[PDB]
């Protein structure tokens, strides 16, 4: 079929995606996740420290 | 009249490449924009509102040849 | 003399409750709305006026945008 | 042939998405923004 | 039922599939699937904040979002090979552009009445050419309308058809004598690069739509 | 000072202990799909690819219904 | 599910819907007058 | 015969690609405006009028091009 | 009859050189981008979209010509 | 008889695009003018008359081109 | 039909020199890249990817030209 | 014989676009003049003759082009 | 019948100036290659490989045209 | 016989705009001249003979162009 | 069959205008060479070889386009 | 057979504008040469032979072009 070559191109593209972009996007999301969670925990930690200092 | 339609078709053809400046002009505007904001950062929101206006005025006249090509195809 | 004896044990109970009730990695905004209607009220006023820009957010929380 | 078809279903979906987004999906994330900033500021 | 109507239902279902199943029971932590829409929201927010910069600027922030997502989604669904182009129809895209343009004109007329046509006099010009500068913009104001959509459609129509035509290329390249199977990989990588540029001509062109219509709302709401 | 104290004594007392959000048998013949692919733990893009296959099938079937 | 918020979609975006209806009516004229080609 | 109207169409085609120069020229005008204001912003208010001066009557010579096509189109 | 299709083909040929515009335009955009990030390493973000933005404005203009060729080719 | 006036029309067409030089240069003049006046503001009174000088005796030349078109149109 | 293929061939001829755009463009891109890496020694690995980015989808336009000159030539 | 006058007319048409050269040339000369006089305000009368000099016998050459067209319209 | 080969030959002739781009293009590269060492005599053996690589895959563009000319002559 | 002279005339027409090149090139010489003395006043004795030398033997190109055009005319 | 060699000739005519690119580029090479050696006269035996080699290698632009004519002439 | 000589004439007509770039290229060389000698006045006798060398072979492109025009005229 003619258009089957286009499906093969799409398969190769998504293979390259799952090989390169998927782990990079995973690492970016994990970095942002860790930053947000750490700041969210530090807010409550400083709140508890200021409550104990009172 | 199996001759004038071929001529108007090739006339839309020659009047298609008139957007050549639209391919070049707008770009060099952004060129200076990249040479403008990268030199002085804090003029971004001052040069960009007129940069998009220059783009609009550049694709305005860079498109009338293309609509001439449209209306000359039909 | 009793005011301090009450206010010290109040904060002591608060610290004893907060030490075992911090699910920060799994907290739900539904619980925050159930404890704080101020969240919903501020969201409602912010949408009605249109202050989609939330001040004091970009500094400690990065905008994370493409540009 | 299908000018009316495309255009009418497209405008239906346009009004649908306008109402849908503006009423549900922008403010549901604005809620997350406000919750994070309210836990930070306290 | 029409393939186009079913494609509209597909767009709506995918949009619902970007937030509803995304939200892990209303968690603050903001899971990975939510970070995509987080970034989209932030990059449209910090865009339209600095574009129109008005004291009351977020009021039109819903539309600048819903005009983007529609174009951001309807140009990523037809990316699947065995599908049909959604936005390549010049009629519908130009109609949407004309709708937005006429809406901006009516908004400006209802908000400023007579003085709304002060946009056509940008800055200080000498007298013997005061109407002249208005002229080009006079006709340019409505060329702004037809072009705004005609660009993206003429991109999408030029994109998918492209991925079709050169496809037949690699079809007409591998039915002549089998010796064509050797070094016959660079057209495959060329179609790969075509899809690479396709994804750009979808996403970055949606961005372009958003930024141009943001500038146009700025011009229609404020008088320079 | 007093403001942070009167705020955090109210913010903390109703907060649930830790974790605990299994929601019994969270299922409805579609919800499981979300628990398998759409939680903060898995969060893998596979469904997108899966959804792609859907169109890869759907239009093909539509192909199978129009041209062939 | 998703809590509904009463956000202004009519008292803000009325001219856009007006223009949409006007373009629908214009296309009605166009495809009822030029459909005989 | 049928040679007159065909040649009129192809002439309207050829006589429209001259806006290339006007488009490139207004583009470099905006480019110089950007390169100049980013170096010294406080002169924009003085140079921006003259700029849009230098814009207008630099496109006007290009604006004739499609006009010459128009009278040749009909 | 056997003259109009040959004319459509040669019109698709003549209208093909309209992509010259994009090839000249997007190039200087990337050139200015490289020059701006070269003399200012920590501004690339501020200028990364604004460059490629202009790309999608010039590239598209090129994407005009050949599609006008395509609807002239068929 | 019917062959010569169509050739005159297409001659006007081919000769119309000579305003390319005007559209480029009568704008490069203002581009350099802006680039010069931005880096040195107080020289406008020294240059601006001479500057506009460099416009007229240029654009008029380009005008000649298309007026030839008129004497080739009629 | 015995005449249309000659016009197809000359159309493929006129629709081949359009890679003038790519030939000038990728060249000036590499020229600016040379200038940048020269005036900034420690930026190469930062600009060369982007630069080669500004090659690939900067040359496809020219490709379009000859693929026209591939379809009107053969097909 | 009925083709020769139309040929002369289209020749006068094709030979008319040569003043593109003068139009760009005198313009770059005046551009450099503005760049020089704005960079050194004490040089005007020193460079003004040469500049306008660089004008005339440049554009005159371009003029020659279309005067060919003149002698190609009748002669 | 004698028109097809003459058309092939004039088509090989008209498609000659595509490498025109290379004719200028690659040279521009060496231009920067000279300007990349005048203001920086130190870095030579690092910019030279990049310059020759750019030369190679820019000349390739020049060719993709003269091999079309070759296979169209045949 | 009645076609060869018309061909000679249109050939003199198509061989005329080559002086285009000189028509631009020579000018930039004066440009550098103005860009040579504006920042270095006492340099005329060194640059002006060289400038006019270059001007003359570069305008010789356009001279040969239009004299080829004239000899092909007659 | 007298049309075929006439067509070969007229197609070789516009195959020699490929050195346009050479005529511009192999000249801007020496332009950059002069602009670079004047900034640092001491680096002459280092860049001149380099400068040339590019001239040789980049040349042939017109030479490989002028061969077409000759090949196309004979 | 009465067309081959007229075809040679008109092909010599469209083989003349190939020196186009020459008329520009070598010219701008002297421009840079001015920029070479007016910037560093202690380089005239050093790079003037280099300049005339870069001139000679580079103009040689125009030499080839017009001499092909001659040999096609006869
Ligand atoms: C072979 C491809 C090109 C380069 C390859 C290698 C050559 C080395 C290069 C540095 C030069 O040729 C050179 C400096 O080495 C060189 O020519 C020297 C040997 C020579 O002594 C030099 C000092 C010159 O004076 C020399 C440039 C000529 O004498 C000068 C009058 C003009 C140029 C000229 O006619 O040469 C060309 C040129 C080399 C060109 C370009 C040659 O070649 C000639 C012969 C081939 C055809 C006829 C070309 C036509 C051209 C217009 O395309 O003209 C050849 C005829
Ligand atoms: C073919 C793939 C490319 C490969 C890599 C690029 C560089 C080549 C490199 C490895 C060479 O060694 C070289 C460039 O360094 C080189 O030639 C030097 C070693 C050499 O000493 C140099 C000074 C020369 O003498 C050389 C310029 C020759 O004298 C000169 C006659 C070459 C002609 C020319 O234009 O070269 C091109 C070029 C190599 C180009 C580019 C070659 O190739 C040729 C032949 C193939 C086609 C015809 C292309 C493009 C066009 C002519 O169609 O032109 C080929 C014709
Ligand atoms: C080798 C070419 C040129 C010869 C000499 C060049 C350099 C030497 C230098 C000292 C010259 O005398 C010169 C630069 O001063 C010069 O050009 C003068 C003669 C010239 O008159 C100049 C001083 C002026 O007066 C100048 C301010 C005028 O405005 C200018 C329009 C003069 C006339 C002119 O351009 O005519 C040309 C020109 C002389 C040109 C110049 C010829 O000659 C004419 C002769 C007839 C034919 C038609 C040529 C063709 C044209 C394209 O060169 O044009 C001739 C018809
Ligand atoms: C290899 C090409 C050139 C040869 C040598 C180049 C470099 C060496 C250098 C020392 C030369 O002698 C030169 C630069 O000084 C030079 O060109 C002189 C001969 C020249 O006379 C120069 C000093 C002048 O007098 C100059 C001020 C004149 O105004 C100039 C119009 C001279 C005549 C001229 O251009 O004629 C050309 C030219 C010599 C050109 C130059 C030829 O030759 C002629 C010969 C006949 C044919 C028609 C060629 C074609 C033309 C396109 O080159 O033109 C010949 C017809």
């Amino acid at each position: 079929n003619d258009e089957s070559i286009l499906l093969l191109t799409f398969l190769g593209f998504t293979g390259l995606v799952a090989k390169y972009l998927a782990p990079a996007y995973k690492d970016f999301a994990d970095a942002r996740m860790k930053k947000v969670s750490d700041v969210l925990n530090a807010s409550r930690n400083k709140h508890v420290e200021a409550v104990k200092d009172r | 009249m199996q001759l004038v339609l071929a001529a108007k078709y090739i006339g839309a053809g020659i009047s298609t490449i008139g957007l050549l400046g639209a391919g070049i002009g707008i770009a060099i505007v952004f060129a200076a924009l990249i040479n403008g904001v990268s030199r002085n950062p804090s003029i971004k929101d001052t040069v960009f509102p007129m940069a998009i206006l220059g783009f609009a005025l550049s694709e305005a006249t860079g498109l009338f040849c293309l609509m001439v090509s449209f209306l000359l195809l039909f | 003399e009793s005011l301090v004896s009450k206010e010290l044990k109040d904060l002591q109970s608060t610290l004893d409750n907060i030490q075992s009730a911090r699910p920060f990695d799994e907290l739900t905004v539904d619980d925050l709305t159930k404890i704080k209607p101020e969240i919903d009220a501020k969201v409602e006023e912010m949408v009605k006026k249109g202050k989609w820009d939330v001040p004091g957010y970009k500094d400690r929380f990065g905008n994370l945008n493409v540009m | 042939f299908y000018f009316m078809n495309q255009l009418t279903y497209g405008f239906l979906l346009m009004i649908t998405l306008l109402i849908l987004f503006s009423q549900f999906f922008l403010p549901m994330i604005l809620r997350l923004y406000v919750s994070r900033l309210f836990i930070s500021k306290l | 039922l029409t393939t186009f109507s079913l494609y509209t239902i597909i767009v709506l279902l995918v949009i619902t599939s970007l937030y509803t199943l995304t939200n892990n029971n209303n968690k603050i932590i903001g899971s990975r699937w939510l970070i995509s829409q987080e970034a989209i929201y932030d990059t449209i927010m910090n865009m339209t904040k600095g574009q129109i910069g008005g004291k009351n600027w977020g009021l039109y922030f819903p539309m600048i979002f819903t005009l983007f997502m529609f174009i951001f989604i309807a140009n990523l669904i037809s990316m699947i090979p065995y599908s049909f182009a959604l936005s390549a129809h010049l009629v519908f895209i130009i109609s949407l552009s004309i709708v937005i343009w006429l809406g901006n004109t009516i908004l400006g007329l209802y908000k400023h009445g007579w003085v709304f046509f002060s946009l056509f006099v940008p800055a200080g010009t000498p007298l013997p050419l005061v109407p002249l500068l208005v002229i080009i913009e006079t006709l340019s104001y409505f060329a702004r309308a037809i072009s705004l959509g005609l660009r993206l459609g003429s991109n999408i129509l030029a994109g998918h058809l492209l991925m079709v035509i050169l496809a037949g290329l690699t079809f007409n390249f591998m039915l002549i004598n089998l010796f064509t199977l050797v070094f016959g990989f660079v057209p495959l990588a060329m179609i790969l690069a075509i899809m690479m540029l396709e994804f750009a001509i979808g996403i970055i062109q949606g961005y372009v739509w958003a930024i141009l219509t943001a500038s146009y709302l700025k011009d229609a709401v404020y008088l320079h | 000072p007093n403001a942070k104290r009167i705020a955090n004594v109210v913010h903390f007392y109703k907060s649930l202990p830790q974790g605990p959000a299994p929601a019994i048998k969270a299922n409805t013949r579609l919800a499981r799909y979300k628990a398998k692919y759409f939680d903060g733990d898995n969060a893998s893009g596979k469904p997108l690819w899966h959804f792609a296959l859907g169109i890869i099938a759907f239009g093909y079937s539509m192909e199978y219904y129009f041209h062939l | 599910m998703l809590k509904r918020f009463p956000t202004p979609i009519l008292k803000v975006y009325w001219p856009f819907f007006v223009a949409g209806a006007a373009v629908y009516y214009g296309m009605s004229k166009a495809a009822d007058l030029s459909s005989n080609t």
